[PDB]
């Protein structure tokens, strides 16, 4: 929970990041950026997101408890972005 | 699994 960086991307006009999220709380592993596709938000972002970032908040909601499901039903709820942009905190 | 998004 110390060394963290927030990461904050507008999704694209087809409203996605460019990212893939492997883990959670029913596979009993952490949540992890296991793709980040090259030109996509999730890559053009400053800070940017990289391939092995623990994902621990999405939108500020604590991931360490919910299903892979849940997290990736966090990420699509767009409604939970603060100024159209989806926020992560993570551990690289 | 992993999902795209």
């Amino acid at each position: 929970h110390d060394n963290l960086v927030l990461i904050r991307m507008k999704p694209d006009e087809n409203g996605r990041f460019g990212f893939n999220v492997k883990g959670g709380y029913d596979q009993k592993m952490p949540v992890i950026v296991s793709r980040v596709a090259p030109g996509t938000p999730a890559d053009l972002c400053v800070p940017r997101l990289n391939e092995g970032d623990q994902v621990v908040l999405i939108n500020g909601r604590d991931i360490a408890e919910h299903t892979h499901d849940q997290v990736v039903l966090f990420i699509k709820a767009s409604c939970e972005r603060h100024s159209g942009e989806l926020m992560l905190l993570v551990r690289p | 699994i992993e999902s795209d998004v």
